[PDB]
């Protein structure tokens, strides 16, 4: 049996948080998603020489189901916290996002990564160098994505998996 | 093979191309229609009247999703376009106006009807949109579409205007005494099938508008969601007031009476189809202040261990079992919405609004049927209501609970964990005691009705 690694994605919504596990998931030069079916959610990588399976949750439009946040959160081994780059709010709320982690993983160590997300074209309110010092206080990686080019995609889905075998 | 008009004098008599409109490979099933992936406006527009065939489901999902790539006035000139069929530059003439104009004039009016009855809401926002429409069908002369035009012109009107359910069980709280009305006191039954009619008709309100385009997780949400954001919030409010019951019950036996009580209040709900009640009750118990009682958890017998455990196992894998067996259940029903909402959103982002076929931008039709396919869904559970008689204080108890009260999210989250720490605090603690808070017997009148 090859290793599965239950993924979850956090962060705010109204912000494109989708398109990180979209863009994942769908094949570089695919652009057809169908979230009603297994396919769409779990994918066979190979990261590291190592063959394994990602299976990724990701509730986007589910952020107003607050109370059901630490049962979505407990399913994980790992965690993207996502933050639109063009959002200072969603950035804002991430020491919330890790908190809460935390606290249902009963753990200050936790396999993590923070996310920067480029939405779209609109300009950019956080720079690199606030989300760097914010991984960096925590004790995490920092990847920036863009949603329109899969730029950085892999990058962090593989950190995050890395996290949790060097965890 | 007849002759239409020139493309400079009528739009729509221009011939299908590749640049112009695309097909799946399947067509509809019921009808032999074949199933329309991308075209520009004009062939949409062309399809949606087209003159070989009626496509009640197209015209549906059409009137359902056309507002991310039409506008609704520019939706009413291109169907006023499309009726104004200009007779080409006899025999050839008799047989246009049969099989060509009869047909399309019918088509737009029909597609006027579905618009007025199903998707009013464009006209309550845009009282032109409706000065427009009226104008049109007011200028419609025919024998033939009288009996149409008629029918559109009640229905804009009427839209401008605007056996024996069981016995109501009672425990500890008489009727009338809404003073003592709690968690304990009600019938558990009775709460459930409160909570079901609730929950039900919160349900049924949320309607596509709502929904389209993603509008919920937008700015403006609370002006375009605000049945479907009133539905999250009864659910986020009923999860949050379990936990406070459980975690602010500090003695053990009683905390132990309190989750039992949940749990059988769960059994009801499962009983019911209530699955957005189920998920109300499994969020509580997975919750931080919640899931880690577990000197109360090991009191609690075990057949409401196992309840509870399959209740939990729905969420398991994606909804894996909660999926299956809402497939398998027929109304009345009250889904949780939750997935809906996903499957939209991800429909939506994962797909482009656009195809382009040699330079030509065609609007993505698929990714339209997709959501319009998930708002059905939604839609077929909302016809079927319950056999259920209402009370109206205990419906008034659940509409008015406010277990935050004041505080903010964090402040109230933070609450209900100290508590949690307070009453089961980490190993290794040992376990204090707490004096009882409850005056009136803990025992369980059980989930089966007192009365045939
Ligand atoms: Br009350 C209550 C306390 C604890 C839990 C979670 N447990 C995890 C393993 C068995 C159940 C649920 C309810
Ligand atoms: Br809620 C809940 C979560 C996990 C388990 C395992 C057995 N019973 C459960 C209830």
């Amino acid at each position: 049996h090859m290793t599965e690694y239950k993924l979850v994605v956090v962060g705010a919504g109204g912000v494109g948080k989708s398109a990180l596990t979209i863009q994942l998931i769908q094949n570089h030069f695919v652009d057809e998603y169908d979230p009603t079916i297994e396919d769409s959610y779990r994918k066979q990588v190979v990261i590291d020489g190592e063959t394994c399976l990602l299976d990724i949750l990701d509730t986007a439009g589910q952020e107003e189901y607050s109370a059901m946040r630490d049962q979505y959160m407990r399913t994980g081994e790992g965690f993207l916290c996502v933050f639109a780059i063009n959002n200072t709010k969603s950035f804002e709320d991430i020491h919330q996002y890790r908190e809460q982690i935390k606290r249902v993983k009963d753990s200050d160590d936790v396999p993590m990564v923070l996310v920067g997300n480029k939405c779209d074209l609109a300009a950019r309110t956080v720079e690199s160098r606030q989300a760097q010092d914010l991984a960096r206080s925590y004790g995490i990686p920092y990847i920036e994505t863009s949603a329109k080019t899969r730029q950085g995609v892999e990058d962090a889905f593989y950190t995050l998996v890395r996290e949790i075998r060097q965890h | 093979q007849m002759r239409l008009p020139s493309a400079d004098v009528y739009r729509f008599a221009e011939p299908d191309s590749e640049e112009n409109i695309i097909f799946e490979e399947n067509m509809q099933p019921k009808a032999g229609i074949p199933i329309i992936k991308a075209g520009t406006v004009i062939k949409l527009i062309e399809r949606l009247t087209y003159h070989m065939y009626a496509d009640p489901n197209f015209v549906r999902t059409f009137l359902t999703t056309y507002r991310s790539f039409c506008k609704p006035q520019e939706l009413l000139s291109l169907i006023i376009e499309r009726f104004e069929i200009p007779e080409p530059e006899s025999a050839e003439l008799k047989r246009f106006r049969k099989e060509y104009i009869q047909p399309v004039q019918l088509r737009v009016l029909n597609v006027c009807r579905h618009w007025v009855e199903h998707h009013f809401y464009d006209f309550e926002r845009d009282a032109y949109l409706l000065q427009r429409m009226e104008e049109f069908i007011g200028t419609v002369r025919g024998k033939a579409m009288k009996k149409w035009v008629e029918s559109i012109t009640k229905i804009i009107q009427r839209k401008k205007i605007a056996s024996s359910p069981p016995t109501v069980e009672w425990h500890i709280s008489r009727p009338g005494h809404i003073e003592t009305f709690d968690l304990l006191t009600l019938h558990p039954i009775e709460i459930a099938r409160q909570l079901t009619l609730l929950e039900s008709d919160l349900y049924r309100a949320v309607q596509p508008s709502e929904l389209v385009g993603s509008v919920w997780t937008k700015e403006d949400k609370e002006i375009n969601s605000p049945n479907l954001l009133k539905m999250i919030r009864h659910t986020t409010n009923l999860t949050l007031w379990f936990e406070k019951c459980i975690v602010e019950t500090e003695n053990l036996e009683e905390r132990v009476a309190v989750v039992s009580r949940i749990i059988e209040i769960l059994q009801v709900f499962q009983e019911l189809n209530n699955f957005n009640g189920v998920l109300e009750v499994v969020s509580a118990m997975n919750s931080s202040p919640v899931y880690r009682l577990d000197h109360t958890f090991e009191q609690i017998p075990s057949r409401q261990k196992k309840i509870l455990e399959e209740a939990h196992e729905l969420s398991e894998d994606h909804y894996k079992k909660y999926l299956a067996k809402l497939r398998s259940i027929n109304p009345p029903c009250v889904p949780f919405f939750g997935i809906y909402l996903t499957n939209i959103l991800k429909t939506e982002e994962g797909n482009p609004e656009v195809l382009k076929r040699h330079g030509k931008e065609l609007i993505n039709f698929s990714k339209r049927r997709k959501v319009a396919e998930i708002t059905g869904e939604i839609q077929q559970y909302q016809n079927q209501p319950y056999c259920l008689r209402v009370e109206s204080d205990i419906k008034r108890f659940f509409e008015n609970l406010n277990p935050m009260g004041n505080s903010m999210e964090k402040e109230f989250t933070d609450y209900l964990f100290n508590k949690s720490l307070e009453i089961e605090p980490r190993n290794p603690k040992p376990l204090p005691r707490f004096p009882k808070k409850y005056s009136y017997p803990l025992k369980s009148p059980g989930v089966r009705p007192s009365n045939p």
